[PDB]
RNA sequence: UGCGCCGCGACCGGCUCCGGGACGGCCGGGAAGGCCCGGUGGGGAAGGUGGCUCGGGGGGGGCUCACCCCGAGUGUUACA
RNA sequence: UGGAAUGCGAGUGCCUAGUGGGCCACUUUUGGGAAGCAGAACUGGCGCUGCGGGAUGAACCGAACGCCGGGUUAAAGCGCCCGAUGCCGACGCUCAUCAGACCCCAGAAAAGGUGUUGGUUGAUAUAGACAGCAGGACCUGCCGAAUCAACUAGCCCUGA
RNA sequence: UCGAUGUCGGCUCUUCCUAUCAUUGUGAAGCAGAAUUUACCAAGCGUUGGAUUGUUCACCCACUAAUAGGGAACGUGAGC
RNA sequence: ACUGAACGCCUCUAAGUCAGAAUCCCGCCCAGGCGGAACGAUACGGCAGCGCCGAGGAGCCUCGGUUGGCCCCGGAUAGCCGGGCCCCGUCCGUCCCGGCGUCGGGACCGGGGUCCGGUGCGGAGAGCCGUUCGUCUUGGGAAACGGGGUGCGGCCGGAAAGGGGGCCGCCCUCUCGCCCGUCACGUUGACGCACGUUCGUGUGGAACCUGGCGCUAAACCAUUCGUAGACGACCUGCUU
């Protein structure tokens, strides 16, 4: 499709999701990635923590304020992995990068929207079940991310409200089943047309 | 090659930018951690450095050579007239940090506090808060104030008071009050707001913030000394007498 | 080599009810209830029989490394069975040459205060795991008793106090001071 | 926890091979990846097929391993696997998915008219049951 | 009453890694993600519709700001549904990542 | 040599007739090669190191493909081979289950490359025979000698990735 | 001989990349495979069916009788 | 009967500039521990030469060049940067708290591992194997089917 | 690199390495205690004042927890 | 070190746990993004500017893109999804005595269970919603507890990053719309042809006229101060 592609980052693998997002954003699509703290990386946590600490050591020793900037929020960590997949020193790469929006948690614009999933980047698909993995949220917290408890309480409040919305949706759905039985005599012809054509069989 | 003899570096990089402070008033960068079980109290105050003198007291540390003996100790006197509460600020916790949610000001604000809102009080018409105050009197405005306190009650995690010093009582040329946010600690957000509301426009003496023989933190701006060489700024070793083109500098 | 099927069975006594919520095992017995998650092991758990129930663990197409988890799960479940029927009781003894080891129990067996270990004035306070009670024995002069249902909780508590009374900067071969686990058994014998 | 099993007699559905959409019977297991299969009543001759291309069904035939085609055929006809398969919900979904893919432009127009009228009647009844539910809950 | 063209995206020019041939453009057509699905679109007319500042004559209409570069789909590209197209004038580079219409006009079905 | 899916070739050759020997003996080998051109080259490789017969002094009397006699019957195959490692040469006996003799040999070349990094040029296959189930020796092959073989397919990886490439539903792998 | 400018179509020819349909030759004059309950046949085993024996687990009627489902042997077509 | 095959049109004179520092690679080879060291043979190359690939690079791999349109390849590639596997690719191996990841080429050895996977040789075990429960002091009884040893070579790990 | 890359040492100052002298946490001993030796994680912190010599190096005197070793164009001359 | 296989014993390791440091990361402290927020005041008085009512339109220039929407469970994956029934806790409103009694029921969730359906997901993103040639004469279905009016108000709607819909009353539009027929036409039947068909009353700018309600300020310089300072900058004072 098109419009804005909203991706739920939970359960995905970092680089495999980044490669797909980088190509979509180069193709002109606007992409939103939410819940970057739920992104997984292959390999045990300690090995992945060592990788980030080696990254932290890289720094211009004459003036580290000029040096490479080590963003600690998981959304900015994901933003930098996509950045390494883009020609970000050209105007085309910059414009594509501006089409990417990354978020920790699910802020107001996007919980009341349906999120998409990329099966080619899901951990349940691409990792063997016996292989160890890390959580970007925990890894970010151990290297200096300040807001993991706060994002956790806001996530919990969101999941409570999403749960009430889903029960109302379920009650509507079961009312619609009862409505179907009630008006079966007066909708039988229209149902017959649908069944013959592959809908409602 | 290596340094012949080791010596620790001169100065600290923990105060690295070593520039003029962007603020004249000292800033509280971390308030004491909130404990809801404790009663409602303030956490900071504003004073003025008057001078230094020395006192005589007898110490009570048993194993010391000065135990039960009279000692002379230098002290500093900080003049602290009472502060006037003029506002309340609410904050919400977000995954991007603490964000200012809503601030409410008192009905009558003194002229010395209004002076902080102007760079040229002489040329001003003194119109600051002249429309805001009318909201405290109008019936529609009163309802909005109550709704605004209720939203702060159910959404804010941090509550602060805007308070200013009274410069009428000080022997200073300056007449413009210093404004400050002072965090309210203890209790619940509802109890903090009720405490704040009732002493809005009121006076808080320093004895209700600090007590005797307690250990406090002092925040301020250091005495200015202008442009300085590396010998005074960083306390480097002076070069020998027979040095060409300068002694008070770092050689390499 | 991937073996097609590796299976093992645990017999459930008559005093114990085992319920399976997927790979979550709930064992209920006269002394209480124990819960344990096995979501980190990809095996299938089944309950067999109406009377004389059994727990069967299956692993399909497993390599050598993951065939070793079949008996590990079975042994753990046999531990929770004995935990809810007999309980776990670990007895410890204080060994000293000159300075007696004084042990005082606080908070109904939850806090252990050890004084005068090797004669020093630092008081060691060891906190037992939840569900583990520490007692001072009346049968022997200087012996502690840890009791509980979870074998891992009881033995971790014993390890906490054994490593608390550790000798530093001296030949550990000669001084030999400390509290050591003497025997592992059950609260009731059957 | 498992119900479907690769076993001799298990009927499987082919997903993506050259024989996609057929039913076969497992005659023998060559190894962990390949099984000897036979489709005597479904126009699939005996051959080796990977397990990756087959989706197991509920039907299990009764014949010994490596049995020849005539015994696989007798079992298939006795159990009437062709008619039992067509009666399942799995096959009904397949046939509905194929006929929707064959819908013409005129059939698309007629489905539009039927769906438009149908949803109006259902929506009216759903609202009536909403009002009944809210009135009964809060009289 | 509705759209009569298929949505395509100008992905880039036909190129190697370090040589770009600008007389051929590469297109990604929505819903076509395999080589075997690109057969329908072969020979189809494609249009790059854009807007400028000055008015230009419109066939069957009044002058407006819409300008078009015409082309046709020449052949498939890769085995992932991408196609290549030849436009009467080489496409501007500012159009990369933007919409190109495939008009269904020369019809074989 | 290289490999595709190998075929079996019966290659019969001999030396050219000479005044010393008017009727030289005929020699036969079974060669597993991608095509008949490689089969003839492989014949000359072995017969030259066995019988002192070079291609220039001989001829290929016959070269045809040996079809599998029971391609619908599951069999066990024993392979006797010798291969060159980085240090030394070794003799190995291996087992495979297959429907065809050629397929079993192709399995062996893949398995030697997988487990020993042995390339095809470093492998000599000297015997391939069909073994009864009772005379098999490797546990990997013996576990399929079970008349009631029965196993599930536990954790099926979704192989149709990128077909939607963006979906609302997360995949289920239980089946 | 050329359109003022912007375009469209048709058939013919050249090069080229593809898609359908149909015909035949050769091999071990292919290897297999299928049907005739093939025959009234002859042998051999096990990844051994039925039967028999031993142990186990779920059924019924009332803890005997018993209906299944397993495991282990023995055994060469019987109820595969 | 133009006395093997194949290919090709040959012969010849005068005048003649620049050059007469070379360098690199497969193989062979001398001195040197060795060297991006010094010195040789043969062929090709760089120098005189751009082009595709090796990220980058005189010499490597491919291929040599008038200005262009279509088609196809070489060497090399096809997650994203970046054209091309978005194949429902095939069989295995391997987890690294310094993993590995492609000629020249840009970093590792001897020696080791009860990590795991293959393979070779020998041996035990119905009279009864190896475990474990103990006794006498190598034998026994109880559990009752595979086990023990040496070696070898793949990936991974120590050596680092 | 010869139509010029200022040259020994010291002084001054920063940063880096670890093949660790001390200090934090440990393992081993021919570890009784004290003292010491061997090894592991480990370079955060510290590693001095002087007589002689232009010296690097060396040597001695004296404190010290220790008085470890090195690099940065054999760091650093429009800094001396 | 714990539990514990591999390897019937053993084992700190394989899965799963524990204690652990001058190291590491954060805090405390210093700075504060071509990074945000809340609040205040927003232009003389007779010449004017400015703000709100999506203000009401009519038009112009400019920058371009795009050419139906999906308003949402949490998640597991060696398992899941949907429906009524039991147990443990919660909630509203009807009588009884604002508050009580399960006084009874309906309507409810959260947890643990139990059954009944579904599971190559069909209560399905291989999906769903909407789906527009326009009017006219008139029939049959459906609806007539409906359509619309930012109509007018009223209630409940919400803070992670103000966007908010549903319900109630009174009017008019009233059964016209939605499905299948019938009847008669078309300012385009423009005589084969491209940029058509939307978002959209788009972003930004300036201006014209008309109607209401509103507003009448600061910043800098200059002058002072010395808590500051090379110069800038900074801290201050100037009818109370």
């Amino acid at each position: 499709e098109g419009q804005v592609l909203v991706l739920d980052g939970r359960g995905h693998l970092l680089g495999r999701l980044a490669a797909i997002v980088a190509k979509q954003v180069l193709l002109g699509r606007k992409v939103v990635v939410v819940r970057c703290e739920g992104i997984n990386i292959s390999g045990n946590f300690y090995r992945n923590k060592l990788k980030y600490l080696a990254f932290l050591r890289k720094r211009m020793n004459t003036n580290p304020s000029r040096g490479p900037y080590h963003f600690r929020a998981p959304s900015r960590i994901f933003w930098r992995t996509v950045r390494g997949m883009l020609p970000h020193k050209t105007k085309r790469g910059q414009a594509a990068l501006e089409r990417l929006k990354v978020l920790d948690g699910i802020p107001p614009p996007y919980d009341k929207k349906k999120r998409m999933v990329v099966p080619a980047a899901l951990k349940v698909v691409r990792l063997k079940p016996t292989r160890k993995f890390a959580y970007l949220g925990r890894l970010a917290h151990e290297v200096g991310w300040k807001y993991q408890a706060v994002t956790a309480t806001l996530e919990e409040k969101r999941k409570e409200k999403a749960k009430m919305h889903y029960r109302k949706k379920k009650q509507i759905l079961r009312l619609r089943k009862q409505a179907e039985k009630n008006v079966e005599k007066k909708i039988c012809k229209f149902t017959e047309v649908l069944k013959t054509n592959g809908l409602l069989v | 090659s290596h340094r012949k003899f080791s010596a620790p570096r001169h100065g600290s990089l923990g105060f690295l930018p070593r520039k003029r402070s962007s603020r004249h008033r000292g800033k509280v960068k971390s308030f004491p951690k909130d404990d809801a079980s404790k009663p409602v109290h303030l956490t900071a105050f504003l004073g003025y450095k008057a001078g230094m003198t020395h006192i005589v007291r007898e110490v009570d540390r048993p194993g010391s050579k000065v135990n039960k003996k009279e000692v002379v100790e230098a002290v500093t006197i900080v003049e602290t007239p009472p502060m006037v509460v003029v506002g309340i600020v609410g904050y919400v916790e977000t995954p991007r940090g603490l964000r200012t949610f809503k601030t409410v000001f008192a009905e009558h604000i003194s002229d010395e506090c209004k002076r902080r809102f102007y760079k040229n009080w002489h040329k001003s018409k003194k119109k600051a808060f002249t429309k805001y105050c009318k909201k405290w009197q109008d019936d529609t405005g009163k309802k909005q104030l109550e709704k605004d306190f209720n939203s702060m009650k159910k959404y804010c995690q941090v509550i602060r008071i805007i308070a200013h010093t009274q410069m009428r009582l000080l022997p200073l040329r300056q007449k413009k009050a210093h404004l400050m946010e002072i965090q309210v600690n203890g209790g619940t957000v509802a109890e903090k707001l009720d405490w704040a509301r009732e002493r809005l426009e009121q006076q808080v003496p320093v004895n209700q913030v600090f007590g005797q023989d307690e250990m406090i933190d002092v925040i301020g701006v250091t005495k200015g000394k202008g442009y300085k060489g590396v010998t005074s700024r960083w306390h480097t070793k002076k070069l020998p007498r027979k040095t060409h083109r300068g002694l008070r500098k770092v050689a390499c | 080599m991937k073996t097609i099927l590796s299976n093992q069975t645990v017999d459930i006594p008559e005093n114990v009810e085992i319920t399976l919520k997927g790979r979550t095992v709930i064992v209920k017995g006269p002394r209480g209830t124990l819960r344990r998650d096995f979501n980190h092991i990809n095996v299938e758990l089944s309950l067999l029989g109406k009377k004389k129930k059994r727990l069967r663990v299956d692993k399909w197409w497993g390599n050598r490394k993951e065939l070793a988890t079949v008996r590990t799960i079975c042994s753990h479940v046999q531990n929770m069975i004995k935990g809810v029927t007999l309980g776990f009781r670990y007895k410890m003894r204080s060994v000293y040459a000159h300075f007696p080891i004084n042990v005082v129990i606080q908070e109904n067996g939850s806090l252990v205060e050890i004084r005068n270990f090797l004669g020093e004035k630092y008081i060691r306070r060891v906190r037992m795991r939840t569900g583990v009670a520490c007692s001072v024995s009346q049968a022997q002069k200087d012996e502690l008793i840890l009791e509980g249902n979870d074998i891992e909780l009881v033995s971790n508590s014993a390890a906490l106090i054994q490593q608390a009374t550790t000798v530093k900067n001296k030949d550990i071969r000669k001084f030999l001071d400390g509290i050591y686990v003497s025997e592992k058994g059950t609260v009731q014998q059957a | 926890v498992f119900r479907r099993y690769v076993e001799v007699g298990r009927v499987a559905y082919i997903s993506f091979g050259p024989h996609a959409g057929k039913l076969v019977a497992i005659v023998d297991v060559i190894d962990q990846n390949r099984a000897l299969v036979d489709g005597p009543c479904t126009r699939v001759r005996r051959q080796a097929m990977p397990f990756k291309c087959m989706q197991l069904t509920d039907f299990i035939l009764k014949f010994p391993h490596s049995a020849r085609q005539k015994y696989v055929r007798k079992a298939w006809e006795k159990a009437d696997i062709n008619t039992k398969w067509a009666a399942t919900r799995w096959a009904k979904k397949i046939d509905a998915r194929e006929r929707k893919a064959k819908m013409t432009d005129f059939d698309r127009f007629k489905v539009m008219k039927a769906k438009k009228m149908r949803n109006r009647i259902i929506k009216t009844e759903v609202k009536k049951l909403q009002r009944a539910a809210i009135l009964k809950a809060s009289p | 009453s509705g759209r009569l063209w298929c949505k395509a995206i100008f992905a880039g020019y036909k190129r190697g890694l370090r040589n770009q041939r600008e007389h051929t453009a590469l297109l990604k057509i929505e819903g076509v993600y395999a080589r075997d699905e690109t057969e329908f679109y072969l020979g189809k007319r494609c249009a790059y519709v854009y807007k400028a500042k000055n008015n230009t004559v419109t066939p069957g209409g009044k002058p407006n700001k819409t300008r078009v570069i015409w082309g046709k789909v020449t052949r498939a590209h890769g085995n992932s549904g991408m196609v290549r197209a030849k436009f009467r004038s080489n496409l501007p580079a500012k159009a990369i990542g933007h919409r190109i219409r495939v008009m269904l006009y020369p019809s074989r079905i | 040599k290289a490999s595709g899916t190998l075929r079996e070739y019966k290659v019969v050759g001999r030396c050219l007739p000479t005044p010393k020997c008017h009727t030289p003996p005929l020699y036969r080998m079974r060669i597993f090669a991608p095509n008949h051109v490689v089969a003839k080259s492989r014949f000359w490789y072995f017969v030259s190191q066995l019988k002192k017969m070079k291609k220039s002094s001989g001829e290929i009397v016959y070269c045809g493909q040996v079809f599998e006699k029971s391609p619908l019957r599951v069999k066990n195959f024993g392979i006797w081979l010798r291969y060159d490692s980085r240090s030394g040469t070794h003799n190995m006996y291996r087992e495979y289950r297959d429907l065809t003799t050629a397929g079993a040999v192709t399995q062996c070349y893949r398995d030697m490359g997988a487990r020993h990094r042995a390339r095809a040029h470093s492998i000599q296959i000297m015997k391939v025979e069909e073994i009864a189930a009772g005379k098999c020796r490797r546990p990997a092959v013996k576990q399929f000698h079970d008349s009631k073989i029965k196993f599930p397919l536990p954790h099926r990886v979704l192989r149709r990735q990128h077909k939607p490439r963006f979906t609302t539903k997360r995949p289920n792998t239980f089946f």
